[PDB]
């Protein structure tokens, strides 16, 4: 089906403790493939997936250059934002960036992204049309005007539709065994008494890939969203994911409940009963 | 400026089987800012060989990290993760329950 | 593949 490539960068200032730390990671779908850490000894973009190791010296040289350039730009951006907002140099601040592209099941460009957040809130983002910017506040409006003058939208659109898509397609082929796979969830149900009046029914999904999943409980076929404990989808550590959903069941009412599972690896949605 | 509390989960990679090699995970997610401290504990004591994933984040900008170590669970051995973050009044200990 | 430089600052 569809596929994505994303890079996520985080810059964190540390007043009185030297220059900001910069960390960037690259993903294809839910599989990480590269990292760069400004605090690390190598000072190189580093492999984080078996299928990226094939890439030659020119790749590592080029990618290292690009990510290092970004690290320096965001160091400057942190200083610029401090000035824009008149914030104290004593406080630590965070600048996050995400960029990348989606392709369809045929490998055609589908969507592109290029966006920043400052202290955990949206700062500026390239709109879906890849032609205009969304600016969160007056500070970001200054940045928007600069980027319009400099034609950043056109430059990034060219990357997103071109190199981004080409790279994603190449990785999808080289890592096809890992990337073009669906591991369906293995599902089951556990029962945990809490008192003689109540018990927990927990519905599990284990060993699934990609991470996207829907796990819900129904009572008499009715919505239970507000009465279900749903944990965040979590990595197993082996390239697969896990999740559970729980409801508190009154004694002897177990049979009124059904667990529902939707995943790309399941030809039909599952219905599970205790 | 914003603050978001980490959601903490401690769990094994595979369903626990006494005497069988496994991995013990602590997954912290949904937090902000990014500074966070995680220990894995065996019978109340810090485990030494603990690795972690590279800092990344979700669509809402909140950070997530996986801390992990190889372990062979037994009947009696107790495991936990201990987490500190600016949003927590004190370090929070979550015990490993082989059933969550 | 990473985005190319140069970054236009804020």
């Amino acid at each position: 089906g569809s596929h994505s490539m994303r890079y996520f960068s985080t810059s964190v200032s540390r007043p009185g403790r030297g220059e900001p730390r910069f960390i960037a990671v690259g993903y294809v779908d839910d599989t990480q493939f590269v990292r760069f850490d400004s605090d690390a000894a190598s000072q190189r973009m580093e492999p984080r997936a078996p299928w990226i190791e094939q890439e030659g010296p020119e790749y590592w040289d080029e990618e290292t250059g690009k990510v290092k350039a970004h690290s320096q730009t965001d160091r400057e951006n942190l200083r610029i934002a401090l000035r824009y907002y008149n914030q104290s140099e004593a406080g630590s601040h965070t600048l996050q960036m995400m960029f990348g592209c989606d392709v369809g099941s045929d490998g055609r460009f589908l969507r592109g992204y290029h966006q920043y957040a400052y202290d955990g809130k949206d700062y500026i983002a390239l709109k879906e049309d890849l032609r205009s910017w969304t600016a969160a506040d007056m500070a970001a409006q200054i940045t928007k005007r600069k980027w319009e003058a400099a034609h950043v939208a056109e430059q990034q659109r060219a990357y997103l539709e071109g190199t981004c898509v080409d790279g994603l397609r190449r990785y999808l082929e080289n890592g096809k065994e890992t990337l073009q796979r669906t591991d369906p969830p293995k599902t089951h149900m556990t029962h945990h008494p809490i008192s003689d009046h109540e018990a927990t029914l927990r519905c599990w999904a284990l060993g699934f890939y990609p991470a996207e999943i829907t796990l819900t409980w129904q009572r008499d076929g009715e919505d239970q969203t507000q009465d279900t404990e749903l944990v965040e989808t979590r990595p197993a550590g082996d390239g697969t994911f896990q999740k559970w959903a729980a409801v508190v069941v009154p004694s002897g009412e177990e049979q009124r409940y059904t667990c529902h599972v939707q995943h790309e690896g399941l030809p039909k949605p599952l219905t599970l009963r205790w | 400026m914003i603050q978001r509390t980490p959601k903490i989960q401690v769990y094994s990679r595979h369903p626990a089987e006494n005497g069988k090699s496994n991995f013990l995970n602590c997954y912290v997610s949904g937090f902000h800012p990014s500074d966070i401290e995680v220990d894995l504990l065996k019978n109340g004591e810090r485990i030494e060989k603990v690795e972690h994933s590279d800092l990344s984040f979700s669509k809402d900008w909140s950070f997530y990290l996986l801390y992990y170590t190889e372990f062979t669970p037994t009947e009696k051995d107790e495991y936990a993760c201990r987490v500190n973050h600016v949003t927590l009044s004190q370090p929070k200990i979550v015990k490993w329950d082989r059933d969550m | 593949n990473y985005t190319p430089g140069p970054g236009i600052r804020f």
